[PDB]
């Protein structure tokens, strides 16, 4: 079906205590494929997945250089960033980055990313026509005209639609079994009274990827819906649960959509 | 990767320099032009990554992807334009910029009232001055007498531009009517008798 | 800009010396090239960004470290004869069009042996009496003689303040035993003004060497003295 | 400067069966800054061989973290994830539910 | 594979 790939760039400031911290992941998908920390013995952008390392040498050393320029690029910014604020050296500050490209089920270039935020607010963001940016405020607007200057949309926009388009076909033929699988929910119901006059009914879902699902409960109100979590062995976890008056628990059912289910699931529970 | 030929190229004042350079990776994304003088160092001119021309001011790069080019052209090339000119490429899978050897442009300025003359001025100098910029001045026969060659100055303020080459020697042989006489001088050449 | 030390230097076979490069411009990419008369800018080290640095085409005999943004020094771990050349330190950002900023570079020679090395005798020859009377005009050569390696900036000087109007200088020196290997150099230079201004006797023309040779640091056991980095000048009034 | 405060949930990767293997997880999400402190305890007392995810984010920027560790749960011992942040004052103990 | 032209803000 529909796959993707992002990477995703944490820059944090560390004032009095030297180097700034740099930690980027990729992802295919809801399966994480490498990453490099600056904290880290390496220094280098290592695998973390089976399918990634049957890539050579070449691949390794292209990456590590990559990323460390992406470090040094953050490391300028957070002091530039600092500048158009007027925020005082002693004060920690993290910077973010995402980018990405998804495909359709036929494997063609379908939507790209590139958005930037700083202390977890939006600073500029290219748009879905690849051309443009959005700047959140008036010092993003100084970055907007800048990048406009320097023709930053046409270089991503090159990189969005070419690069990263080739090398997602490349880790989907690479990693087939890994990210071309599905797995369906394990799903079961539990029951625990509270009170005399009510019970929880508590609606299942495991061993499940990819992550996107949908939990919710019909009659024929005091919904509790835990984020959705990584199980530590590729697959996902979520539970839905109400509060319901006991005697009237045959009348509630939960519902389970997913793309591993060939057909939506309806739970029942009976006294 | 990326060819230039050395040079020299000689242009006279006022005329079109014409400066390649080619290049094999088609992949090659940016290309770039810095000038170096003498004893300098390469500072930029201009960039272009799009096909065609892209002017500023009395230059003008010219990118030509299908038959894998870099041009630049300078209009009313001056002396002060005489240095080697760089070409460089940036490519898709390389931080390093590739370069060209260089190629080495001399303009020769337009003397308008040529007054070619010989004057005295350990050791005795000769400077053979104002002469037309076709004449080339040749280095010495005997090696006790040393002879530089051709330079260029600009009297900036009066406009006046003027070849010059010295000659001296610490023989007493040596006199300012014989130092120049392997070099092809012209014929009306004035040699006063202080 | 790109800012490096030294500008000129000499050196014995086997000293170490590190060359400087700092710029405040907050590039990413820093990069080392060599460049020798018939080869061109060759490249001998580049980083990308504090924490890497990589190899370049000639990077043997060569170290580089990059642990901050600013600074990208080059050390010469053993200096060889094949060093003698003239270095660049280049940075740039990372865009697409992002061209190279070049410091304005360091001229090494790495000799055998120091006795070679002499600063310049200048001298200042005055106008042409024949000169003055045919063109209204007043050409005075200046020669900085006998000096090596060829490490020398000239300049004309008048009143006090420096002048570039009206000025000559050989691009390259001559060699005064071109058979010798280790030949020493010979320099000329013009300054040429209107007959007027040379005629006025308040005038006052200085010729200008800043010869870079040897430092304190450096051995000398010579008798003659010791031959230092130095500003040789001549000098010539109006008449 | 926004703060966000760390949503926690401990859970087991398999469901639980007593004296058999299985991995502890806490799953801290929704937190900023990144900077942020995770112990997972048995009885009280800090486990020392815990394992974390690399650090990521969410589509609204907030920083989401696996920390996990290899466990033989009992009927009688009692398992917790004790979290501190800087929107926390104290430190947050969050005991294992074997049934969320 | 990761972007490779990157400019500062």
């Amino acid at each position: 079906g529909s796959h993707s790939m992002r990477y995703f760039f944490t820059s944090v400031s560390r004032p009095g205590r030297g180097e700034p911290r740099f930690i980027a992941v990729g992802y295919v998908d809801d399966t994480q494929f490498v990453r490099f920390d600056s904290d880290a013995a390496s220094q280098r952008m290592e695998p973390r997945a089976p399918w990634i390392e049957q890539e050579g040498p070449e691949y390794w050393d292209g990456e590590t250089r990559k990323v460390k320029a992406h470090s040094q690029t953050h490391r300028v910014d957070l002091g530039t960033l600092r500048g158009y604020y007027n925020q005082s050296e002693a004060g920690s500050h993290t910077v973010q980055r995402m980018y990405g490209c998804d495909v359709g089920s036929d494997w063609r270039f379908l939507r790209g990313y590139h958005q930037y935020a700083y202390d977890g607010k939006d600073y500029i963001a290219l748009k879905e026509d690849l051309r443009s940016w959005t700047a959140a405020d008036m010092a993003a607007q100084t970055t907007k005209h800048k990048w406009e200057a320097a023709h930053v949309a046409e270089q991503l926009r090159a990189y969005l639609e070419g690069t990263c388009v080739e090398w997602l076909r490349r880790y989907l033929e690479n990693g087939k079994e890994t990210l071309q699988r599905t797995d369906a929910p394990k799903t079961h119901m539990t029951h625990h009274a509270v009170s005399d006059h009510e019970a929880t009914l508590r609606c299942w879902a495991l061993s499940f990827y990819p992550a996107e699902i949908t939990l919710t409960w019909q009659r024929d109100q005091d919904t509790e819906l835990v984020e959705t979590r990584p199980a530590g062995d590729g697959t996902f976890q979520k539970w839905a649960a109400v509060v319901v008056p006991s005697g009237q628990e045959q009348r509630y059912t939960c519902h389970v959509q997913h793309e591993g289910l060939p057909k939506p699931l309806t739970l029942r529970w009976e006294p | 990767e990326v060819e230039q030929n050395s040079g020299p190229l000689s242009v006279p004042e006022g005329a079109i320099a014409s400066l390649n350079c080619t290049y094999s990776d088609r992949g090659s994304q940016s290309f770039f032009w810095y000038r170096q003088y003498s004893g300098k160092s390469p500072e930029l001119i201009m960039f272009i990554y799009s096909d065609g021309d892209k002017e500023d001011g009395r230059f003008t790069a010219q990118l030509n992807r299908a038959s894998q080019y870099v041009s630049l052209l300078i209009r009313d090339s001056q002396p002060s334009d005489s240095a080697t000119y760089l070409c460089a490429v940036k490519s898709g899978g390389s931080y390093i910029p590739t370069f060209g050897r260089g190629t080495s442009l001399i303009v020769h300025p337009y003397i308008q009232n040529p007054d070619p003359a010989v004057y005295q001025l350990d050791k005795s100098v000769c400077l053979f001055t104002d002469f037309d910029s076709q004449t080339n001045v040749s280095q010495s026969k005997d090696s006790d007498v040393y002879i530089t060659d051709k330079c260029v100055l600009d009297m900036r303020s009066m406009d006046f531009k003027s070849n010059s080459a010295v000659a001296w020697s610490n023989k007493s042989d040596f006199a300012c009517a014989n130092a120049f006489n392997n070099s092809i001088i012209p014929e009306d050449t004035f040699f006063p008798s202080p | 800009g790109v800012t490096q030390t030294p500008k000129f230097q000499v050196l014995k076979t086997g000293q170490s010396m590190t060359l400087q490069c700092a710029q405040d411009m907050n590039h990413e990419y820093m990069s080392w090239y060599r460049q020798d008369p018939g080869m061109g800018l060759r490249l001998i080290h580049y980083s990308v960004g504090a924490g890497i640095t990589d190899k370049g085409e000639v990077p043997n005999g060569y170290n580089v470290s990059r642990s901050t943004t600013e600074d990208f020094p080059l050390r010469l771990l053993s200096a060889a004869p094949s060093q003698t050349s003239v270095y660049f330190c280049a940075s740039s950002y990372l865009n697409r069009d992002s061209a190279l900023d070049f410091g304005p570079g360091t001229r090494l020679t790495v000799l055998e042996d120091l006795k070679n090395v002499f600063p310049p005798e200048v001298a200042v020859f005055e106008p042409s009496e024949a000169e003055i009377s045919h063109t209204q005009k007043a050409t005075l050569v200046c020669l900085a003689t006998g000096f090596y390696p060829d490490h020398v900036e000239l300049s004309w000087w008048v009143n006090g303040k420096e002048v570039h109007s009206g000025v000559c200088t050989d691009p390259q020196p001559l060699k005064e035993q071109p058979a010798l290997n280790d030949s020493r150099y010979a320099l000329s230079s013009r300054l040429r003004v209107s007959a007027t201004f040379w005629q006025d006797p308040r005038n006052h023309f200085r010729c200008q060497v800043q010869f870079y040779g040897l430092s304190e640091n450096d051995e000398w056991t010579q008798d003659r003295a010791k031959p230092v980095t130095q500003i040789v000048s001549a000098e010539a009034w109006g008449r | 400067m926004i703060q966000r405060t760390p949503k926690i949930q401990v859970y087991s990767r398999h469901p639980a069966e007593n004296g058999k293997s299985n991995f502890l997880n806490c799953y801290v999400s929704g937190f900023h800054p990144s900077d942020i402190e995770v112990d997972l305890l048995k009885n009280g007392e800090r486990i020392e061989k815990v394992e974390h995810s690399d650090l990521s984010f969410s589509k609204d920027w907030s920083f989401y973290l696996l920390y996990y560790t290899e466990f033989t749960p009992t009927e009688k011992d009692e398992y917790a994830c004790r979290v501190n942040h800087v929107t926390l004052s104290q430190p947050k103990i969050v005991k294992w539910d074997r049934d969320m | 594979s990761l972007l490779m032209w990157i400019t500062q803000v």
